[PDB]
């Protein structure tokens, strides 16, 4: 009943350190659009912030033999091993997680950072785990839950989680490190058109063609938060199109089962979907987020009529074709529109509108891959632009 | 050589007496405050 | 089993691990010579 | 092409290792003597 | 593979298809009376499945008629042959 872990398995790397007589379990978050650097993401917190998923991803690409060394002179869903030489790629972009000739960080004296490149050349290009104790020689399969310990083959050196100006940063020393995995998604399974969480979707109607739509930036001022309505070609282009996160961790990028508990985040401004005490959405923060105020769960029927989840072979929701209500998990109200005198406002009803079923649109990969990049493109730019004025 | 510089650099033994964090074998402070401690005064720090 | 012992010592899976140190190990000495052609005398004893 | 390239950055990593120019120009050793004898050093570099 | 091409080493080549033999001998007697459903079979094939690029470099290599493969090199060896001593030369080998 064990798992393997196999070639393209998306998985995460935690970590566990000790400050102030408490303990934080942090990921490893590699921003490589703005800056070539990597940080750590502050996911011990999780009834407060909610952590963000889309960069913390990481997806295996090879398993190679330390002696299995060409240098210029895969048969398929191969296991993983101990003591290989394993190549760290990023989920959502091309960034190949390798170390390199870097010297930009002397925090202190010794330690080095890792950065991104595209380019798989030269020698410092692959990585190779090792057991943390003595309860696992090399070459037996490695398993799901278990720890491994990532030393570079360039430098000789783990992931260090030193202290340069009492914060968190990555930095390649000596030091041991505990690391771990968590089977984020498979490999064997793809979407073909069933839903995968953590993915990037639209909210369609059923005939009329209309969908929600944040406005510009033009009244940013006071009433960013406010929302409104619009169709036509809003819906052809990427402006309704959000992403999900569940609150857990391990098997996030799994199937989401009817009556699941999580947040929609807008992939454009940046902000997550709430309710507030006035019946008002208004949004909510990355800064002030709560779990109750930003929880979502998905309807199989209007009607109201196990937990952990490790076999993806349900596929009871589809894109498209299933049609779905939007229902809070504590209040119970539905989504309701008025047809006031062809922007509406979002009022949280209590009997909800039998005409008011929601259709899930998801980005194709003929798009979706497009729709990853300009977020992430906008992102930085909105952010950059707002850093420098 | 190849294990032995495997062996010494895997953990850090050279104490610094002066410089700061992890690591140490600053020889632009260490060294010059040898010739400081040993070429006026005796061995000792309080030494005539 | 050792039904009869108070300890009991299992010499199969003893002689299983030492199956896969040797099969490990020869592995690793065809991975090495991988990149040569033609086998020494020693390869040969060794070998055999 | 022996590999000695690792290695070899990785003692260049070991700035002040760099420059130990200055280091090897110093001369603090001070002969002393003179006329009056004064034989034998004891803190000499 | 590295061994066929080489011609020196007869020795090596003999004491490692001894191995193999005692090896699928050890593999056979692990199948004696296992039911139809046993667990022995399935984990077999789950082996066999994990190694499919090395069984399939073996097996589809025992089909050459001739070096290391199935004992029927006379098939048309016999047929040209002008004393039939087996002194024929490589062209007509190549040609054959």
């Amino acid at each position: 009943e064990i798992q393997f872990l196999r070639t393209d398995d998306e998985v995460v790397l935690q970590c566990t350190a000790t400050i102030h007589k408490e303990q934080q379990k942090l990921c490893l978050a590699a921003e490589g659009f703005g800056n070539r650097l990597c940080f750590l993401e502050s996911t011990s917190n999780s009834k407060n912030v909610p952590p963000d998923l889309s960069i913390c991803t990481f997806v295996l690409e090879q398993s190679l033999s330390v002696r299995a060394l060409q240098e210029m002179l895969g048969g398929g869903h191969r296991t993983l091993l101990y003591g290989h030489a394993i190549l760290l790629r990023h989920s959502y972009s091309g960034m190949y997680l390798c170390c390199l000739s870097t010297s930009r960080s002397s925090t202190d004296k010794l330690a080095f950072d890792v950065g991104l490149q595209e380019d798989t050349t030269g020698e410092a290009c692959w990585w190779t785990i090792h057991p943390a104790s003595k309860q696992r020689s090399e070459g037996e399969k490695v398993r799901v839950g278990d720890d491994l310990i990532l030393v570079s083959v360039s430098s000789e050196r783990y992931l260090h989680l030193s202290y340069g100006n009492s914060s968190w940063h990555v930095d390649a020393a000596f030091q041991q490190t505990l690391w771990s995995v968590a089977p984020i998604s498979s490999g064997s399974e793809a979407a073909q058109g069933y839903l995968i969480g953590g993915d990037v979707l639209r909210l369609l109607h059923g005939h009329m063609d209309e969908c929600l739509t944040v406005p510009s930036g033009e009244h940013g001022e006071e009433q960013r938060r406010t929302v409104h309505y619009e169709g036509g070609a809003v819906s052809v282009h990427a402006r309704s199109l959000w992403r999900l996160e569940t609150l857990r961790v391990a098997w996030s990028g799994s199937h989401i089962r009817w009556g699941q508990p999580f947040r929609l985040r807008h992939v454009t401004t940046g902000k997550y979907l709430s309710l507030m005490e006035d019946k008002n959405l208004l949004l909510m923060d990355k800064e002030k987020a709560d779990v109750k105020s930003t929880a979502f769960a998905f309807r199989s029927s209007k009607e109201k009529l196990r937990k952990e989840v490790d076999g993806m072979g349900t596929s009871e929701i589809k894109y498209g074709d299933s049609i779905c209500y939007i229902q809070h998990v504590d209040t119970g109200l539905w989504l309701t529109y008025q047809a006031v005198d062809i922007q509406r406002k979002a009022i949280m009803h209590h009997e909800g509108h039998m005409d008011d079923g929601l259709n899930l649109s998801r980005s194709q990969h003929e798009e979706s891959r497009t729709a990853r990049v300009i977020r992430s493109t906008v992102f930085l730019f909105n952010r950059f632009i707002r850093g420098l004025d | 050589a190849n294990v032995v510089v495997r062996l010494l650099i895997r953990r850090p033994e050279c104490f610094g007496p002066a410089l700061r964090g992890e690591g140490g074998n600053g020889l632009l402070a260490a060294m010059e405050e040898a010739i400081k401690i040993a070429e006026d005064p005796s061995r000792d720090g309080p030494s005539p | 089993t050792q039904t009869g012992n108070n300890t009991t010592v299992n010499i199969i899976i003893s002689t299983v691990d030492y199956l896969l140190r040797v099969q490990e190990s020869i592995s690793d000495f065809y991975w090495y010579y991988s990149g040569k052609d033609i086998i020494d005398e020693q390869g040969q004893r060794n070998f055999s | 092409k022996g590999e000695a390239i690792r290695i070899r950055s990785i003692l260049r990593s070991l700035g002040d290792l760099v420059g130990v120019i200055s280091i090897a120009f110093q001369m603090p050793t001070i002969a002393k003597d003179g006329k009056v004898v004064e034989p034998d050093m004891s803190a000499g570099f | 593979m590295k061994l066929s091409q080489d011609s020196s080493q007869i020795e090596l080549l003999k004491e490692l298809m001894d191995l193999q033999k005692d090896m699928v001998v050890m593999l056979l007697s692990m199948l004696e009376g296992n039911v139809v459903n046993g667990t022995i079979g399935k984990q077999m094939v789950d082996m066999l499945v994990e190694s499919s690029n090395n069984v399939e470099m073996i097996l589809k290599f025992f089909d050459m008629f001739l070096k290391l493969k199935d004992l029927t090199s006379s098939d048309t060896f016999k047929e040209y042959d002008p004393d039939g001593k087996g002194v024929i030369s490589k062209r007509d080998f190549h040609k054959a």
